[PDB]
């Protein structure tokens, strides 16, 4: 099996969640299983990101609704041949 | 492969502390944007308590 | 064994003769027979029930795929029997049935990805070992390639099990895609009732099943099962559906699901009525073949189906088995020859074989009751346990509807003793040429088995007890 | 003329003919059945007696198996 | 997964609503594959999961073999006819 | 640049649907034949935009240097024919082209989601409003690439399913040679 | 020669004790008794036996004719093959504690610690690095089962043997 | 009881050579060895299910 | 923008350009007789598909299979040194099984093309 | 004797591609300002270029030996936004 495995031969991107996961179904039984619920939850949370597109789309439906001014470091972005420029 | 060994510890030790600069930073200005709101900006997505940086961005 | 079998044949094959088929195919036959009786023992591995993965979790071996593995070999030894042997020692049966040369190897081939289909622990395992049977399966419908029909038909199961094999293939990278996963063990109570996986289990399980051809996809494998030579016919209508069957058994990822409810109870209703007027006799067989598989259908819906589906698939294989080779023996009594691929075409041509051969016509009466399910006969048996399976779990419509079903099949199964026991005007006095020894005795034994198997009913029950609790 | 003897007739016969007859096949066959059974026959004497097998490479951080010392330095 | 959808069903129909020749079921069976295995490469890509681009793999040399089989059917098929009828099967 | 360049995807995408078109409308088989070629040139398009150029090159040796020359030796040697599109012939599939299209595209869609409401099924389909934050990190020292990883796993943790691939090989060599030639 | 993954201890797969999970090719060899050689001369015997008792049943050619002895050769060869499958089969059953193992239980128990007097590993040392070795145990380990589809066989000196 | 086993399956194989001499368009006694191997087949398989349920309700028992 | 896109763009577009300069500057006076395929001068007539020899089909067919055989063993080598000992067992049991259908193609003589005429070989017989 | 007319076009040939080597040579030196140009690198390298860009202020394969890092590589860490793979 190559489960597990990423694209350069190491552990894949969501390997620690699904590690933590397989922990708790392996010390518990099918009737304590769904003690085992949130780990899961991670896990499809980092396969898929839905719950961060949720919070994401609340953000800038917030954001995009205000005329204020934002004061806080900001983010900036630059061309790749301006990297390390000035 | 051993030159490159010795050299890992210090690279992932300065990428690392740019990751918690960074996170940090996104968690402060998503907060600011939502003051007023009724939204939890510390609130993790995950059940774990572990640190988490930021996939998927607003596009900017 | 059989891998070594089909590198050993490739190599002899290709540095023997066409005269010396017939002989290469009865030293595989006897080989085959010794792996059976010297490499039983390995049950004792699986003894209480004892579960192994292999391969780097890419196989898993139980009693169930033992069992399984054991049945396939022993239907390959009853099929190439007949042809390695001759009926008779004519002209006409030298044309009627000789084996082509890569014929064994195809066979060999196709019954590797059966074994690997029933063993297969993870997806990519699956999809390898079913396009091997399937590519299989595609040449040896072609490999008559004299007859216009057996061609054609080759091209119909290309396109339309390809079109399936996608499915399949798309059914298992939907799965990956929402799980990042190729193995179903990785689902349990917890993933099944947070996530919606129906519909892509759902979809595996269709593409599988209409590989094998329950209905409403059933016209097109009927179409090539009465358009192959009949030796041919005898092997795919078989072999596939077994191996699909027991891996959707042992998988266990259709539960309650009320879509294949709905096709299995279209299944029954369509296998008993289209067999109605059916006026040719491998027609009417496959007819009956689809009845069969919605019987075997329904088992897909529970757990702990073991029991009741080994039954029924192991009394299934030998009734086909025999009444295939009931037709084939029946060739020499018939007036009329309709060509050399299916030497046999119309039930209405074996009127009055009781005057022919009356112990032939005990053998169809006996293989025809048990279709039908008449005690003692091993099919009632089987579709008691089936009965006992379904009730179990509250399948109380589809109870009905299975009754209703074995009841109008019960009347295209009756047309061919009742042909078979009418008078005919010009009868057998004597002939000099006796059909062969070792295809009577091989018939023989399955009427036998047919007939007396139930004696050994409660003792089979002990055994599967310990090997399957 | 010349024509097949058979292999299972004799063995040594049969692998002159083909030698002499079949050079192509022969020594294609040859050259391909003399690598394996080298390996399996040679690999123990090239490390009995030419050289050992080499110590493996690093494929990644080799983590101490140990608990985390005290330690002192470079401090804050 | 878009492009990989999109080609798989366009192919779909081509194959099912063909009414022209034989070949095109040919084409649209390779192009149905090829569907397939676009939609498993980008979910291999954004899994970093060696996994999909196995059997991403595997898929190519099997639609190979299958390609090769299928046109040695046509041909046998040829073979008997001479031509292929525009229900050519 | 950017606009041409940030919508490349989108660009394979309805190049795509263009191909697909012309392969099934194509007249001559042989010009269906060289549509089909266009459309993989488009998909390794697709799969080096993607980052698996490895893939793109296979694709380009593998299904146009083999199969499409396959495909395009055959309709040279036989004798095909063929009818054109036409409403006589093809104005009758539309209906049901038109259902089937909605149908299996949305449930082509829908079947990635873990909704249990069939409407927010299918808009999760359309949901990546949102750029992927690449980052670096200095745990891989050696100079592994897909094709290196493919090697490793294929031949060690599934080395199985390469000998029953050889297998398959195996039966893509003697069924053509049973079916297309005549003994003795 | 140390495990990188847990396996289980002393695990019963029968009604005796377990000397070896995934026995090495040599071992399995070794270790035959002489009625598993008896089994492999059966095989070898009974292959061009059942040809030539299966063309006395019914003739080939209608006039009964000993089969040739390229045929009677081939099936020789694959008499020997099924019987070396057979006895390796039972040897293999007797290292899990399928069937009776006694003999070989003893026998065991002296090799291992003679072994140990020596310095040696328990199961040798190997060319392949840890990695490679867990990951050839997970595909020779109960690979027997196997036997009517694929012949697999342990190559490898891993330390993945289910002791103490 | 182990005999009455053997009785069994030896007229099981007993009834496999007279269907097959019937099968045939032959007398019941054609080859009359052929009986005695058919029967010594029949009750060697009839042998082989008697030991392993034997086995099977040891074990069954041995769990107790 | 680097040179390999740049070269791979240009190369089309100097064909092109070659094309056009011809298509601008040769004259072009086509009619029935210049129209006609060469053909030794003469003019044969329109027949159906010649019967061809399975071999030119098997040669086509085979190439995939051994194509693919060959392109297999790219991850073989991109991975010698990871799988070392263990990958080289399972390439050489890969590599045997596909010769053993390369001798199923030798031994059947698959891609030779008999020559069907063949000299008469029968002995002259005379009854007196 | 040697026919040096037919060697004239092979002279030709062999000047052509030695000359446009060396001229090719010359302008790879100095696309990289006066060394020569890095073959197949790695991801490792990758990053390691990029790391030097925003050490040694955007001036291409520059090499910096200082101990300590200047003030504005602190801050001119670049993370990529990566357009969503549809
Ligand atoms: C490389 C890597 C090494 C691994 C592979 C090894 C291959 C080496 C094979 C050497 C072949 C050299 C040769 O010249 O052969 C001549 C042969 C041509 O002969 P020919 O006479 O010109 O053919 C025309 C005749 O008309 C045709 O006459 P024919 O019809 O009589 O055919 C002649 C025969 C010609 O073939 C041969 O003669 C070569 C066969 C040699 C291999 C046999 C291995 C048998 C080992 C088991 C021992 C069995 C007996 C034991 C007795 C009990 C001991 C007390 O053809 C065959 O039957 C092919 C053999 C098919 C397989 C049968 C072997 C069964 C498998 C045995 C498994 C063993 C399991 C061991 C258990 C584990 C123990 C640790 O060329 C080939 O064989 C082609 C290559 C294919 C080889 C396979
Ligand atoms: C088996 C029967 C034939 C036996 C031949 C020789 C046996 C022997 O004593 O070898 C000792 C030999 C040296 O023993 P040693 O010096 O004491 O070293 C102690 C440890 O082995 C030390 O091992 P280590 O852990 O320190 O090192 C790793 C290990 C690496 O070992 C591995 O990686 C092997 C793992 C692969 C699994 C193989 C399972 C067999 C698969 C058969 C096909 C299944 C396909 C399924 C399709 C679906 O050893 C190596 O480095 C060897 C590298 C390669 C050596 C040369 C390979 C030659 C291959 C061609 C052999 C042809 C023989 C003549 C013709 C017969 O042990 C080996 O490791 C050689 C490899 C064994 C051959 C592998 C394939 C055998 C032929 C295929 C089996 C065909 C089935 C026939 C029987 C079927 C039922 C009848
Ligand atoms: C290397 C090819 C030469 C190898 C054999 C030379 C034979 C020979 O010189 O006597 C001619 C002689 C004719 O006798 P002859 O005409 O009465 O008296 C000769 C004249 O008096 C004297 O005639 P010659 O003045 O031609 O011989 C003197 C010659 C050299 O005298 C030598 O033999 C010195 C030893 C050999 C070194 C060759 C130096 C020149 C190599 C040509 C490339 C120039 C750069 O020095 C030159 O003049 C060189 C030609 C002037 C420059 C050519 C223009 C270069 C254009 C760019 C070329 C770049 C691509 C290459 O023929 C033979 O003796 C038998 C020749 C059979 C040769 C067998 C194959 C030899 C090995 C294979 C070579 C494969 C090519
Ligand atoms: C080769 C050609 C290649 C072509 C590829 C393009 C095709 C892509 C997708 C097609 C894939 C193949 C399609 C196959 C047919 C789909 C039919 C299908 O799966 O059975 C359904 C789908 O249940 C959906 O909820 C799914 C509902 C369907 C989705 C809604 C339809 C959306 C269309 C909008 C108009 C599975 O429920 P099921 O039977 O278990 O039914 C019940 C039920 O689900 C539960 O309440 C019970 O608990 C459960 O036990 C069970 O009894
Ligand atoms: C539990 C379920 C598992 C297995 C149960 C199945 C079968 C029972 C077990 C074993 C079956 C083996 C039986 C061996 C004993 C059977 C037996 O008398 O010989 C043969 C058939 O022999 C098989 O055709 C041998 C075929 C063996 C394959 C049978 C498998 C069915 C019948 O004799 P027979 O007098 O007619 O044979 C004579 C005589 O041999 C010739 O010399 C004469 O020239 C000729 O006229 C011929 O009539
Ligand atoms: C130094 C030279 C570079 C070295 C080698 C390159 C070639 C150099 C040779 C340059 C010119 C000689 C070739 C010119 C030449 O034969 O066309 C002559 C006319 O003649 C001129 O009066 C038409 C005016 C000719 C225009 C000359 C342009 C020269 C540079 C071309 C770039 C014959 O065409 P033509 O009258 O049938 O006129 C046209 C023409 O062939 C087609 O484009 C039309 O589509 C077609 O309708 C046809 O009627
Ligand atoms: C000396 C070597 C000869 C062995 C060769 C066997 C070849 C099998 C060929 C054809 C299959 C026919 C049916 C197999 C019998 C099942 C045995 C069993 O009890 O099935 C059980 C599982 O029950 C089930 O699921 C239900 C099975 C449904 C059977 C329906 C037919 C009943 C009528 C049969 C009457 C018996 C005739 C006896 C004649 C005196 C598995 O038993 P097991 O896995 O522990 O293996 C047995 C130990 N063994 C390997 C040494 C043999
Ligand atoms: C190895 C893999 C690479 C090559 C694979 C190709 C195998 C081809 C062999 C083959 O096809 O055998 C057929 C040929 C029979 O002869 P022919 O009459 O031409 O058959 C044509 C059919 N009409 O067979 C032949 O006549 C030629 C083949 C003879 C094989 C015997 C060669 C034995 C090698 C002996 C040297 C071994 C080297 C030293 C070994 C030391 C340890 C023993
Ligand atoms: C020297 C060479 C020639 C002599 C060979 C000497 C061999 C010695 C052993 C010979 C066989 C003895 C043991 C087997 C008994 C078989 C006897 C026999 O021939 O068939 C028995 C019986 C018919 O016997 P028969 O009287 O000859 O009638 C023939 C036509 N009326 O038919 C039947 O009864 C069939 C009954 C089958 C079912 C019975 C099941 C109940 C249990």
């Amino acid at each position: 099996t190559a489960a597990g495995i990423s694209l350069t031969g190491g552990r894949n991107r969501c390997f620690s969640e699904w590690q933590s996961f397989m922990h708790c179904t392996a010390k518990t039984d099918a009737k304590s299983r769904a003690q085992c619920l949130p780990n899961f939850e991670d896990y499809m949370e980092c396969l898929h990101h839905t719950k961060e597109k949720a919070r994401l789309r609340e953000i800038e439906s917030v954001l995009k609704q205000k005329k204020e001014g934002l004061e806080a470091p900001p983010v900036k972005v630059i061309p790749v041949k301006a990297i390390g420029l000035v | 492969l051993w030159a490159r060994i010795y050299l890992m510890p210090l690279l992932q030790a300065e990428e690392d502390r740019q990751t918690v600069r960074r996170s940090i930073a996104q968690l402060e200005r998503e907060k600011e944007i939502m003051k007023g709101t009724g939204f939890d900006v510390d609130k993790s997505v995950y059940n774990d308590g572990k640190f988490h940086a930021p996939a998927l961005m607003i596009p900017p | 064994m059989l891998i070594l079998a089909i590198i050993s044949l490739i190599t002899f094959v290709s540095m023997s003769k066409l005269s010396d088929n017939r002989a290469i195919i009865r030293l595989i036959n006897i080989y085959l027979i010794l792996v059976l009786v010297l490499d039983s023992f390995l049950y004792l591995l699986f003894l209480n029930n004892q579960t192994y993965t292999v391969m780097g979790e890419l196989l898993i071996f139980n009693s169930f795929t033992f069992y399984i593995d054991m049945l396939i070999y022993f239907i390959m030894i009853v099929i190439s029997s007949l042809y390695g042997y001759n009926l008779y020692n004519n002209n006409l049966y030298k044309t009627l049935f000789e084996p082509k040369k890569e014929l064994i190897i195809l066979f060999l081939i196709n019954i590797l990805g059966a074994l690997l289909i029933v063993h297969s622990n993870d997806f990519i395992t699956l999809f390898v070992a079913i396009e091997l049977q399937s590519y299989s399966i595609y040449l040896i419908t072609a490999i008559y390639n004299s007859s216009y029909k057996a061609s054609k038909a080759s091209m119909l199961y290309f396109f339309m099990g390809g079109i399936l094999s996608i499915l399949i293939a798309y059914s298992i990278n939907t799965y990956y895609s929402v799980l990042n996963s190729y193995t179903l063990h990785s689902l349990d109570s917890l993933i099944i009732n947070t996530l919606d996986l129906n519909l892509i289990l759902i979809a595996l399980s269709l593409g599988l099943l209409f590989k094998i051809g329950i209905a409403p996809l059933h016209k097109w494998l009927i179409s090539i099962y009465e358009n192959t030579p009949i030796l041919i016919t005898i092997y795919i209508s078989l072999i596939p559906k077994i191996s699909i069957l027991s891996y959707l058994v042992l998988s266990n990822i259709s539960i309650n699901s009320l879509v294949i409810s709905i096709l299995a109870i279209l299944t029954l209703l369509v296998g008993s009525v289209g067999g109605l007027l059916q006026i040719k006799i491998k027609r009417l067989l496959a007819f009956s073949g689809l009845t069969n598989a919605g019987y075997m259908m329904l088992l897909l819906l529970l757990n702990n189906n073991e029991f009741s589906y080994l039954y029924y698939i192991t009394q299934y294989s030998i009734s086909h088995l025999a009444i295939f080779m009931i037709i084939i023996f029946s060739i020499y009594y018939i007036n009329y020859i309709n060509n050399q691929y299916n030497p046999i075409i119309y039930v209405n041509q074996l009127k009055g074989l009781i005057h022919d051969n009356a112990y032939l016509v005990l053998s169809m009466a006996i293989v025809v009751f048990s279709f039908i399910g008449i005690p003692p006969l091993l099919g009632f048996f089987g579709k008691l346990n089936i009965l006992m399976s379904i009730l179990n779990n509250g399948y109380y419509f589809i109870s009905i509807v299975l009754i209703v079903a074995s009841l109008i099949s019960a009347l295209y199964y009756l047309y061919l003793l009742n042909v078979s026991i009418q008078d005919k005007n010009n009868i057998l006095i004597n002939s000099n040429e006796t059909v062969s020894s070792v295809l009577s005795y091989i018939l023989s034994s399955l009427i036998i088995l047919i007939t007396f198997g139930f004696i050994y009913n409660s003792l089979i029950i002990d055994i599967f007890n310990v090997y399957f609790n | 003329i010349n024509a097949n003897p058979g292999f299972w007739n004799g063995p040594f016969r049969y692998l002159r003919w083909s030698a002499h007859n079949r050079p192509h096949l022969f020594f294609a066959f040859a050259i391909g059945i003399a690598g394996p059974v080298a390996a399996l026959t040679l690999t123990p004497l090239r490390r009995k007696y030419l050289y050992p097998d080499h110590s493996p490479l690093p494929q990644s951080y080799p983590l101490p198996q140990r608990a985390r010392e005290q330690l002192t330095g470079f401090d804050d | 997964m878009f492009i990989g959808t999109i080609i798989l069903v366009l192919s779909f129909l081509g194959f099912v609503f063909n009414r022209r020749n034989i070949i095109l079921a040919f084409i649209c069976l390779e192009t149905m594959l090829l569907g397939i295995n676009l939609i498993l490469l980008r979910n291999s890509v954004l899994f970093d999961d060696i996994s999909g681009s196995l059997f991403a793999i595997v898929i190519i040399i099997l639609a190979g073999v299958e390609s090769a089989i299928g046109l040695s059917l046509l041909v046998s098929y040829y073979r008997l006819r001479g031509v292929i009828n525009s229900y050519g099967i | 640049m950017m606009y041409l360049t940030y919508y490349f995807i989108e660009i394979t995408i309805f190049l795509a649907i263009l191909c697909t078109i012309f392969i099934i409308s194509a007249k001559n088989p042989m010009v269906s034949i060289l549509y089909m070629i266009a459309l993989f040139v488009i998909a390794a398009m697709y799969l080096y935009l993607i980052g698996l150029g490895i893939f793109s090159l296979l694709y380009i040796m593998i299904y146009i240097g083999a199969i499409a020359v396959l495909f395009l030796f055959i309709i040279t040697l036989l004798d095909i024919n063929s009818t054109e599109l036409s409403v006589k012939s093809n104005i009758r599939d539309l209906p049901l082209v038109l259902i089937s299209l909605i149908v299996l595209t949305i449930s082509g869609l829908m079947i990635y989601s873990n909704d249990s409401i069939l409407i927010n099924k299918l808009l999760e389909a359309f949901g990546n409003d949102y750029n992927t934050i690449i980052t670096q990190d200095w745990f891989n020292i050696e100079n592994t690439t897909l094709l290196t990883t493919i090697g490793n796993v294929l031949l060690t943790n599934n080395a199985f399913i390469l000998l029953v691939l050889a297998i398959v090989l195996l039966l893509g060599i003697i069924g053509p040679i049973s079916i297309t030639m005549k003994h003795k | 020669s140390t495990p990188l993954v847990k396996t289980s201890v002393n695990y019963s797969y029968g009604d005796y004790p377990l000397i070896d999970a995934d026995p090495h090719f040599k071992r399995v060899v070794g270790y035959m008794r002489p009625s598993d050689y008896g089994v492999i001369g059966l095989a070898t015997a009974a292959l061009p036996a059942g040809i030539c008792f299966a063309e006395w049943l019914d003739p080939v050619k209608g006039k009964f004719a000993r089969p040739s002895v390229k045929f009677l050769r081939v099936a020789t060869m694959l008499g020997f093959a099924v019987g070396f499958g057979a006895a390796y089969a039972r040897s293999s059953l007797r290292f899990f504690g399928v069937t009776e193992n006694a003999r070989e239980y003893k026998k065991d128990e002296a090799q291992m610690a003679a072994r140990k007097a020596a310095g040696l590993e328990p199961y040798g040392t190997s060319s392949l690095t840890p990695e490679l070795q867990e990951i050839a145990a997970k595909n020779s380990a109960h690979s027997i089962a196997g036997l009517f589809i694929f012949p697999w066989f342990n190559f490898v000196n891993h330390p993945y043997h289910g002791r103490e | 009881a182990l005999f009455t086993s053997l009785v069994g399956a030896s007229g099981l194989g007993f009834a496999t050579k007279f269907l097959s001499n019937k099968i045939r368009l032959k007398p019941a006694g054609y080859y009359p060895l052929g009986y005695v191997f058919s029967g010594v087949a029949w009750a060697g398989l009839g042998l082989v299910l008697h030991n392993v349920h034997q086995h099977s309700l040891e074990v069954l028992e041995k769990k107790k | 923008m680097n040179t390999f896109i740049i070269f791979i763009i240009l190369i089309p577009i100097v064909g092109f350009a070659l094309l056009a300069v011809n298509i601008l500057l040769a004259v072009y006076k086509p009619y029935n007789e210049k129209l006609g395929a060469f053909e030794c001068g003469l003019t044969s007539f329109n027949q159906t598909r010649l019967a061809f020899n399975a071999a030119f089909i098997l040669v086509a067919i085979l190439f995939l299979p051994f194509d693919l055989e060959i392109s297999t063993l790219l991850p073989y080598v991109m991975s010698i040194y990871l799988v070392s000992n263990y990958g080289f067992t399972i390439v050489l049991l890969f590599l045997l099984i596909l010769i053993i259908g390369f001798v199923y193609e030798i031994n059947t003589n698959a891609l030779k093309i008999n020559k069907h005429n063949k000299p008469n070989t029968d002995s002259l017989i005379y009854k007196l | 004797a040697i026919p040096f007319e037919a060697l004239l076009p092979y002279g030709i040939i062999f000047g052509l591609l030695t000359a446009g080597g060396g001229a090719m040579q010359v302008l790879h030196v100095y696309r990289n300002g006066g060394v020569r140009d890095r073959f197949a690198i790695d991801q490792w390298d990758s990053q390691m270029m990029e790391r030097d860009l925003r050490l040694n202020g955007g001036q291409g394969r520059k090499q910096v030996d200082q101990a300590t890092a200047p003030e504005a590589f602190k801050h001119n860490h670049v993370w990529k936004s990566e357009r969503p793979l549809i």
